[PDB]
């Protein structure tokens, strides 16, 4: 009554007998701009059903020796359905998002990912090791796309910050033997009412596992890890022809 | 008093007109409720609908659900037997003919009525006759319906046609086709389409295995026919009877038969040959 | 709360911790025959306790090949106790029945039997392969007694018609993972009041594996499968001696 | 009317001058609660 | 709701998510001494948190052959801590006490032992085999300390009773495939409204496997079994110098 839920909204429904409850990032769901906060002036469009909806994107194989990995939004749909199409053709754009991380496996396995949200995941890079070099991450780095990356320095988040605080930001765990999922329902965060899909990524997705994946050798070694994601809001504005980036 | 030891249906009947409609419903996101899940070893079907599972706008549906009340299913008439008379050969050169009432001869009507296991209900007979041609000539017949127990003719003239207390009809080939109703005279309270036993007490050894599954609430009789006369008529004659269901009623449906017919009297099939209720394909990731 | 049970009639009482509900037979709880229907002028004997109580018949076991069973009522009891005594001593009978089909196994084994109740379960034969041979059942076969029959091609129940649609009858399912047992109340089904026990089989229980039982070698391999069965509101008239067949 | 499908934040702020208070306690021996178990 | 529970007194708090159920001895909970069943004159000490509060001894190891064990209360605490001071340093004594018997294995093993409180355990030789001998057990096990003894006739009870019948007092079983602790709440028990907590001991606490543990190779074959305890309600009186014995 906790542990089982289903998640409805567009043509998409999202089921789990194993969930931990499901968190509100900063105790707040996310809503269209209000016109005290506007400033833009053109009236938007909010497609409603054809991108609010779940999306799910490539999965990934957990092994026992896993980094972590991490997605940036709203960069992982830009390309996707209906959704991706509005981010194009327009200038403005702006949503929350309901996050649904899945990972299960057996009574017999271990192991626990911590799923987070960092609003501005901003990636510095190792410097040329020695620290005198200023080099900085490609496109590819810092916008994935929906495969999303692999972190390379797990602990500092591969921007020179403790792992260990991470949990400041809203979050779940998912420990193999008390939940298969996580949830996080998150509300639009930016110093702007709207902003653009492309050029800026308002926070980041991070699955990183904490306590390593274990089993006895016979037990089923593919572990996958799955993330189906739904803008809520979605909004846009300044509408003209589509963009890449 | 002095010793205190010595002293229904959770579901009834609606009347709907038109199919379901479809109320506007928005997103729900929560724990605890989940009607997407469900029990199937509980025998009961899913109670999820459109709406519980997606976004739905509204639907204000007149559908009618008429057509599909087992009345209108059923009152079609159907072929349910083939007479003939041919005025040659080892057939019938008598002029007469006595046919055993059973329905089950021909399967378009048959599998209908195996979807359920008892009906009740009354008849309408039609009677269509002509030559093996399909023409006709100014010959008269008379049909007559001899009870079990009645004396069944013997001849194209045996004194049972004098038909003083049996229904008879008395028609012309050139005539439009005869036609009458007839009440439900089983003396169960339907008919049943299957009887898993046997009809007499007794031991039931395998000389007497065609008693197993033969309902005598069931036999109706015999249909008797002739041309009327004290002569032999020069004409083969063709008689196709058909029936329609009136007034019916239907309890227990069963699975539908799948596999072709081979006796009017049970549900035998070709071992060698079992077909698969659904065609094939070559595999499940493909059509 | 719906997964757990317990039946109580007569001088018997069955516990299961692993339910999945109960089935009431087309919605119809059985009841002894009311004096508008009845036809028979003799008052009938309803002897309670010594006939509608729990009667357990021989166990069957579930091997990865099986092809199913079935049992005709009320043949099953014709011979057992002080049921089949007033059976056989009265030319009619009238009574509906509990089925409490019971199967468990371990949380490593899996399987499902569909377990179902066919009014009027008439028999057919395979016709001599060829269809030219009208053959028919032999008594034993039609009327198998307490121990049961196999079916020779469940696909099409011996009878011309496909498994596939006999959910469309009374049952439940025994899903390993999921319950132990199986229950159905079924009510006095036929086109008369009353009956003979011994001509007349108003239906028939079956029991098929329509998912194959498996499991690692090493676990234990013998999976019976025990029905016990109770005569409800059982009534008789028509007194005389008795009688066998 | 004719087209039927065209028709926040759980938590705020206090004022807390002083640490919280600790009140009293005894000894709690009992079944179903249990304070002590989290999910993290 | 009833397999939950936490145990809270003094600075300690004991949780258990497999408890069945608590017992309270004869219906008693325990309570300070009465001023009409009193009769030493002087005000006592009622320490209260100091030595209200939950001590755990020496674990012992669960073999397969295993006898089962026993402690004397309130021997077991006579040197331990605050409490064991109090009793020391004062001649009279009276409290109850709180036992908490821990055992958890996994859901692949199986055993059961028997918890009890016998009330005035008074033990006996076996007599030096064939009876002649009048022979008295040594103090070390009339009082064994906090380390427990061993049974060398459980079916006894080393005392000439039947074990079989040792249910008949204040008990519960920790029973493996259903719960991993034990809880008895223990009133005082005595003829005398205090008593010396050095010259005798008020009950004796029995874990007896009566249900032997058993478990395939492979599994873990550490099953030990702690002790914890929780004078309650400890009153002290007739204050002079520290006395061991
Ligand atoms: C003058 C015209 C007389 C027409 C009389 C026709 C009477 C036929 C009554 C219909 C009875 C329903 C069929 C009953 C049972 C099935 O044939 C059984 N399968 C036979 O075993
Ligand atoms: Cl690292
Ligand atoms: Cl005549
Ligand atoms: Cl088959
Ligand atoms: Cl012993
Ligand atoms: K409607
Ligand atoms: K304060
Ligand atoms: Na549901
Ligand atoms: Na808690």
């Amino acid at each position: 009554s906790d542990r089982v839920a289903q998640l409805t909204i567009g043509n998409s429904t999202i089921t789990t007998q194993e969930a931990a409850n499901i968190v509100i990032a900063y105790g707040e769901w996310p809503e269209y701009c209000p016109d005290t906060d506007a400033t833009a002036v053109d009236k938007p469009t909010r497609p409603d059903v054809s991108v609010n909806r779940f999306f799910t994107l490539d999965t990934k194989s957990w092994a026992k020796d896993s980094k972590g990995w991490y997605w940036k939004f709203p960069d992982v749909l830009t390309e996707v359905g209906v959704f991706g199409q509005n981010a194009q053709f327009h200038y403005l754009y702006r949503s929350g998002f309901c996050v649904h991380v899945q990972c299960n496996a057996s009574k017999f396995h271990q192991g626990a990912l911590l799923v987070a949200v960092l609003p501005e995941y901003v990636l510095g890079t190792i410097a040329g090791g020695t620290g005198n070099e200023n080099s900085h991450p490609p496109y590819a780095t810092t916008q994935p796309g929906q495969v999303g990356a692999v972190l390379t320095h797990p602990y500092v988040l591969d921007a020179g910050i403790p792992l260990s605080q991470l949990t400041v930001c809203p979050h779940q765990w998912i420990n193999l033997r008390t939940n298969n999922c996580a949830t996080i329902i998150v509300p639009y965060m930016n110093t702007v009412p709207f902003d653009s899909a492309l050029n800026h990524c308002n926070f980041g997705l991070l699955v990183i596992p904490v306590v390593p994946l274990d089993f006895n050798t016979g037990a089923t070694s593919e572990i996958p890890i799955t993330v189906t994601i739904a803008p809520m809001c979605a909004e846009f504005a300044g509408l003209r022809q589509a963009v890449k980036q | 008093d002095p010793i205190a030891d010595m002293i229904r249906s959770l579901t009834a009947l609606q009347v709907l007109p038109t199919a379901a409609n479809t109320e506007a419903s928005s997103h729900r996101l929560g724990t605890g409720v989940v009607p997407a899940l469900q029990a199937a070893e509980t025998g009961a079907s899913s109670n999820a609908s459109d709406k519980n599972l997606i976004e739905t706008r509204c639907v204000l549906n007149h559908h009618s659900t008429q057509e599909t009340a087992i009345g209108n299913f059923f009152s079609r008439a159907g072929l349910v037997s083939i007479i003939t008379m041919p005025t040659t050969g080892t057939q019938n050169t008598d002029g007469y003919v006595n046919w055993d009432i059973d329905l089950m001869g021909y399967a378009q009507l048959r599998r209908k009525c195996e979807l359920f296991t008892y009906m009740r209900f009354d008849a309408e007979f039609t009677f269509v006759v002509a030559k093996p041609n399909g023409e006709l000539v100014p010959q008269l017949l008379q049909y007559m319906y001899v009870p079990p127990g009645a004396p069944k003719p013997t001849s194209r003239d045996s004194f049972a046609w004098q038909t003083a207390t049996n229904p008879s009809v008395f028609v012309k080939m050139t005539d439009p086709p005869a036609q009458v109703s007839v009440p439900f005279m089983s003396p169960a309270s339907a008919y049943q389409w299957f009887y898993d036993g046997y009809p007499t007490f007794g031991e039931h050894l395998q000389a007497n295995d065609l008693d197993y599954g033969q309902c005598p609430n069931n036999m109706m009789g015999t249909f008797s026919i002739r041309t009327v006369g004290i002569e032999k008529s020069p004409h083969s004659i063709t008689l196709r009877v058909y029936m329609r269901i009136k007034h019916v009623r239907a309890w227990i449906p069963r699975p539908l038969r799948n596999q072709p017919y081979l006796f009017k009297t049970n549900p035998n099939y070709k071992g060698n040959d079992i077909k698969c209720t659904s065609t094939s394909r070559d595999k499940i990731t493909t059509l």
